[PDB]
């Protein structure tokens, strides 16, 4: 009959393994119980729950959609509608690191477009495509609210501030290779680890996250020029 | 047929498919009859047609002894298969698409 | 005016995000001060403070809180019990150029948590949610850690500070969508639906999350609460002006030396902020800039001295927005920047309503033609006509935000837009790259 | 049966409390263009086709969603040039991505889009750019064929399948210009 | 009354005559009103005509005879009251200031949805001396389709009044002989009435047939 979208179309429709094995669903339900228990309404836990299935695979698949529908009593259509709406729910097997150059107006014009072009030419892949080594998946992301840290390069949703194109290619080489340079502001972890973190399950005590230069510039200038909060 | 004041055109559409394609695009006129004992030669059909598939020739000789012989079907009306043309049931010209046909960007 | 470190005060300290570091500087004192006062007392206390909402709109925080229909009286709800109130904190910060909430959350998230608790008390909401955009995973980790610490220290849960108050706080990690930042879209996304805006009415005050009363506040508007609690209303009012008092974070970014967050009183002029930052990138001049994020109409040199406050921006037609202060100089092409913004809006549109969904697509294509060789003089008039057809007509304000860059850019640089008809963008992208 | 009186265009009428502007304008004989509105569906105001100028309101208001208040004044495209401009612009934006499919579209002749583009549309295209395109048609069941390019994304199908029938097996999917009515994967 | 005549009440958008092919569009109620009486300063010679008429007739006779005055597209219609038609026509023809010598005929028009006013006879009159023209309109019910014949005033009407009867059944009482002129004397029904079916036959085609236009859908 050919029901549903054609497989080769737009951003790839949710496709992949039709269902998870028994034990996989056992673990998924074990985590989903905790995810559901924290909301006044079951459906409220859909966005976390989707991350959880995106944590099981490298990307959303029909199996994840089915599990979320079964847990929340929804239809696969409603779950798909919610899932396809948000960009963070990748729809292709994602590499060990999702490297997204912020191509927004400011970051791009501050140099981000050069970052993205250089990375695309170096990795040999276009944004949204995974490297054959399966370690990096390039992307171009909208504003990440790190505009001060211009040409910001995002990696597994950690920050890399003030990235030059050379710095960007060094960073992607490090990621595809064994050891990557640390995030300028954040603690890097594998993509599936980030998925479990967005689900609210990862241990939040991970190190890193110093203020950095831009977050302080104002306070530094105030101190160097004797400014302060006036007084009670 | 919509525009014909005399209800002298009968058209049934049908789907074009890869196994059998008669026109560019999703629809084609599988059945196309003109009842020339109802056609008044007004020409509104022509002005109605959006593809120029329907034209009016200058050929006029027509008369028959049967009421039914003057209900001319699709196979009587289709223009002669000019040189460079192939049989109607075939895929579009390679790489071309219905838009390429309507813009006139097609050749044998 | 001078910078005024209030939230930025703690930063540059060792691991300021910790609860010990926060306590060392009058942390969670404001929560106690509020908890001593009556809920309506706290609402009035904030309302007198003004504290206009720091996320986009600028609506007074106090009135927004008061609109929640408190039972009050003698507790006469003998029939259908009053449905629970909710405090959904909007930690989503997706407006382009807007990077004030993220640093605040990462460095000293407790300002929020504290304030959030206070806000929950003010509206008497038994539950509170901090909807924080994903893609800031460091910030999400910081915020989860802060909330866990708050639970450990008895500031969240039940019998908070022995006030009889109970409050459970949840950090919801939103997936990727700019539109989720709007109230009633934040709510649908938190309810596990497509992050699309709802109708209004019914407003969130009467029926928001789960059709129950809700108040959505930007993280800046909340984290500004503990300061006014501890330092009083009079301290807050000394800053800014009567029609827009207080302090705000300004995310100086773009072609500027020393970009970063500057905590300054409302009404600080861009001249003063550039002087503090040291001015635009050396050797170039301010060409254009956005007071708020991209959602706000562009500004140019002729407004360098116009105050950065709600009334001041309304005085020029721009909206203060989120105090993003994106800065661009001679090297940048207005058409190029506006094209990228239109691309962002087309990508981030929820698609719900015809004006935004279709017009943003069309404008993105028109700008693509402009930047490329194609493009005609009639194309500028078409851009303006389409923007007019989007502005006001779109279901939510995202359409207005999409139209604003286009309309302001044409109004200020029709000359450059025309010059782009010569065969494309004359500018060389390499020249604008913060090296 | 509290009756609220209001003037639509120049004329005046009185209608039950809570009646929508579009319903009142129907009752008084005025065809406000509309796609997403449906009397039996909860109003959604999505397509923005039904905009009208309302006294005291800066923005045009979707007549399909504007509950009638006492003493309101409203001016449709028949008397408000601003409302006319709003509706015509929405119509244009509605047609730019629409396929040139009328001869092959089954809805041809009975299409509300055709009729309301005649009554409330510009004479000719202003859109010289590239239209959005989907592979079409695609079956969402054994019975129903979906043509996403022609979809004006009014959500009436989805809103019906949720509100009227408890069968949300289609929904609006994807985002932005790419939004499309769809079934889950193959269900 | 000054309220217009509604000859039909369209239901729903797009001119659907029935439920409609798309749901939710059928709730509009658009009455089909002909133009109402023109306010007073009728354009051009129309005032000059009507005033003169109002002078030749009395105030009472004028008010009882002329039911309405409708100027539309610079064409003057005098919706005259039944029974009084011969008097008004005589005044128009005879009065030197009006002197509408030439009555161009009579045309029936059927409005089944106009209560008590189903059948309208239209009399185009022209005054050659004054180079003027107007249209009288006399409305009669379906149950009492009788109208006074103008034969004594306009002999030209005799055939027209006949055709109009044949086609509508408007009984011009006082006409010498209202025999059918177009249709056979034994013909049943009055074809130009809407109630009369079009009486077509399906058009034949190889393997199919098209029903007449009155059966197939319309908008
Ligand atoms: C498209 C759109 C996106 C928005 N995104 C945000 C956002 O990311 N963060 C934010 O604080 N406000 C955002 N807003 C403004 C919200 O209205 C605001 O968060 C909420 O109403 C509370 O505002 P307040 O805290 O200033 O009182 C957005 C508004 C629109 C229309
Ligand atoms: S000429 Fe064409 S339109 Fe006219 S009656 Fe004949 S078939 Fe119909
Ligand atoms: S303007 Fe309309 S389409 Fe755009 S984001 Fe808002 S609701 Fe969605
Ligand atoms: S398919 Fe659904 S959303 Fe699209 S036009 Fe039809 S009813 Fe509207
Ligand atoms: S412009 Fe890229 S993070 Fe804001
Ligand atoms: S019919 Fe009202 S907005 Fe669509
Ligand atoms: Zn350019």
């Amino acid at each position: 009959l050919e029901l549903g979208q054609r497989p080769d179309e737009a951003g790839p429709p949710i496709s992949g393994p039709a269902t998870y094995p028994d034990d996989v669903t056992e673990s998924l339900r074990a985590d989903a119980e905790q995810i559901i228990a924290r909301y006044p309404d079951a459906r409220s836990a859909l966005l976390p729950l989707l991350h959880l299935v995106q944590a099981q695979d490298g990307y959303l698949t029909p199996a994840g959609i089915g599990f979320c529908a079964a847990q929340l009593g929804l239809t696969e259509a409603e779950v798909t509608a919610v899932a396809t709406f948000y960009s963070m729910y990748r729809r292709t097997p994602t590499g060990d690191y999702l490297v997204g150059v912020c191509t927004n107006t400011l970051c791009a014009i501050m140099g981000g477009d050069a970052i993205l072009e250089a990375l695309e030419d170096h990795l040999g892949v276009h944004p949204g495509q995974t490297t054959p080594d399966g370690r990096v998946t390039l992307e171009h992301v909208e504003c990440n609210a790190a505009c001060d840290y211009a040409p910001v390069v995002m990696v597994n949703w950690e920050f890399y501030d003030n990235q030059t194109p050379s710095s960007a290619r060094d960073l992607v080489d490090g990621l595809r290779s064994g050891s990557p340079p640390p995030p300028t502001r954040g603690s890097l972890c594998t993509f599936r680890e980030t998925a479990r973190t967005l689900a609210g399950l990862t241990d939040p005590n991970a190190p890193g996250g110093a203020p950095g230069a831009a977050t302080l510039a104002g306070l530094r200038l105030a101190r160097e020029r004797g400014m302060t909060a006036p007084t009670p | 047929a919509w525009a014909c004041p005399a209800d002298a055109i009968y058209v049934e559409g049908a789907d074009n498919t890869a196994d059998e394609r008669y026109s560019p695009g999703e629809r084609y006129g599988r059945v196309y009859q003109i009842n020339y004992l109802r056609c008044i030669g007004c020409g509104l059909c022509i002005e109605a047609c959006p593809t120029r598939a329907l034209t009016m020739t200058t050929e006029y000789e027509m008369a028959d002894d049967n009421r039914a012989d003057l209900i001319w079907g699709k196979d009587k009306l289709l223009a002669p298969l000019q040189e460079g043309m192939q049989a109607p049931p075939h895929d579009m010209a390679p790489g071309k698409t219905d838009d390429d046909y309507y813009l006139g960007n097609v050749t044998p | 005016t001078p910078l005024t470190p209030v939230l930025s005060r703690f930063w540059d300290e060792p691991e300021p995000w910790t609860l010990e570091t926060y306590r060392r500087h009058d942390g969670y004192q404001g929560l106690q001060r509020a908890l001593s006062m009556g809920p309506d007392d706290v609402i009035a206390f904030v309302k007198d403070s003004g504290l206009r909402g720091r996320g986009g709109a600028g609506f007074p925080t106090g009135t927004k809180w008061s609109f929640i229909p408190q039972e009050r009286g003698d507790q006469p709800a003998g029939g259908p019990a009053a449905k629970p109130h909710y405090l959904v904190i909007n930690a989503d910060e997706s407006e382009p150029g807007t990077c004030k909430d993220i640093p605040l959350l990462l460095t000293t998230p407790h300002f929020l948590v504290e304030g959030a608790i206070i806000a929950a008390y003010a509206i008497r909401a038994r539950h509170a949610f901090i909807y924080v955009r994903g893609e800031v995973l460091p910030v999400l980790r910081r915020l989860q850690a802060a909330v866990a610490e708050a639970y450990a220290a008895g500031y969240l849960g039940t019998d908070i500070m022995g006030s009889g108050f109970d409050l459970d706080l949840i950090v919801h990690a939103g997936a990727g969508a700019y539109i989720c930042g709007e109230e009633t879209a934040l709510l649908d996304s938190l309810e596990g639906r497509r992050g699309q805006p709802r109708l209004r009415p019914p407003f969130p005050a009467v029926a928001g999350l789960y059709a129950c009363p809700t108040v959505v506040n930007n993280v800046e508007s909340i984290a500004s609460v503990p300061p006014i609690m501890v330092n009083g209303v009079d301290w807050f009012r000394s800053m800014g002006s009567e029609k827009s008092p207080g302090f705000t974070l300004y995310s100086l970014s773009g072609h500027v030396t020393r970009p970063g967050q500057y905590e300054a009183p409302l009404g600080i002029t861009l001249r003063e902020l550039l002087e503090y930052a040291g001015g635009v990138r050396a050797g170039h001049q301010l060409k254009f800039w956005t007071p708020g994020g991209s959602s706000t109409p562009l500004l140019t040199a002729e407004h360098l001295d116009v105050p950065l406050d709600y009334e001041g921006m309304a005085s020029v037609g721009s909206m203060l927005g989120t105090k993003a202060l994106q800065i661009f100089d001679e090297t940048t092409c207005v058409v190029r920047a506006v094209r990228r913004w239109t691309q962002f809006y087309a990508h981030e549109s929820c698609g719900k309503c015809t004006p935004c969904r279709e017009g943003t697509y069309w404008l993105a294509q028109i700008y693509a033609r402009l930047e490329n060789g194609a493009g005609t003089e009639a194309d500028i008039d078409k851009l303006l006509d389409i923007s007019d057809n989007i502005f006001g007509k779109s279901f939510c304000a995202l359409g207005d935000g999409a139209a604003s860059p286009i309309m302001s850019s044409i109004k200020h640089f029709r000359d450059e837009y025309v010059a782009h008809l010569d065969g494309g963008c004359p500018f060389d992208p390499h020249a604008s790259t913060l090296m | 049966v509290e009756m609220v009186s209001l003037t639509i265009d120049d004329h005046e009428i009185s209608v039950p409390k809570g009646t929508l502007l579009i319903r009142a304008a129907e009752l008084m004989g005025i065809q406000i263009p509309r796609f997403c509105d449906h009397p039996l569906l909860d109003p959604v105001g999505a397509c923005r086709q039904c905009l009208v100028e309302v006294e005291g309101q800066r923005k045009p208001m979707a007549s399909c969603t504007t509950t009638v208040m006492p003493d309101m004044v409203v001016r449709t495209q028949f008397t408000s040039e601003a409302a006319d401009k709003a509706q015509r612009g929405v119509m244009e934006l509605l047609l730019i991505n629409h396929p040139l499919d009328c001869p092959i579209c089954d809805k041809g002749g009975e299409c509300p889009l055709q009729n309301q583009a005649m009554s409330n549309g510009r004479p000719e295209t202003r859109f010289e750019d590239v239209k959005r395109t989907f592979p079409k048609p695609i079956s969402i069941s054994s019975q129903v064929l979906l043509d996403r390019e022609r979809c004006v994304l009014c959500a009436r199908c989805t809103r019906f399948s949720s509100q009227i029938a408890g069968d949300p097996f289609i929904d609006l999917m994807e985002r932005g210009a790419l939004q499309q009515v769809g079934i889950g994967q193959d269900k | 009354g000054d309220e217009p005549e509604i000859i039909a009440v369209r239901r729903g958008m797009f001119g659907n005559r029935d439920t409609g092919d798309t749901s939710g569009y059928g709730r509009l109620v658009r009455p089909v009103a002909l133009p109402g009486s023109t306010p007073r300063p009728y354009g051009g010679y129309f005032d000059a005509v009507m005033d003169r008429l109002a002078e030749v007739l009395g105030e009472e006779r004028y008010a009882m005879s002329i039911e309405r005055v409708v100027v539309y597209r610079d064409q003057l219609t005098i919706e005259v009251s039944r029974v009084q038609l011969p008097a008004v026509a005589s005044v128009l023809r005879d009065d030197p200031d009006l002197r509408f010598e030439l009555c161009l005929g009579v045309s029936g028009v059927h409005y089944p949805e106009d209560t008590g006013r189903e059948l309208h006879a239209v009399y185009p009159l022209m005054s050659i001396t004054h180079n003027r023209r107007i249209q009288l309109e006399v409305a009669a019910p379906d149950a009492d389709p009788h109208i006074p014949s103008l034969y004594a005033v306009y002999p030209t009407t005799d055939w027209h009044e006949r055709e109009t009867y044949d086609f509508f059944g408007i009984i011009f009482d006082g006409h010498p002989s209202l025999t059918r002129i177009e249709m056979p004397d034994d013909w049943e029904g009055h074809p130009q009435r809407k109630d009369y079916p079009l009486g077509g036959i399906p058009v034949e085609y190889h393997g199919a047939q098209i029903p007449p236009p009155d059966q197939r859908r319309s908008y």
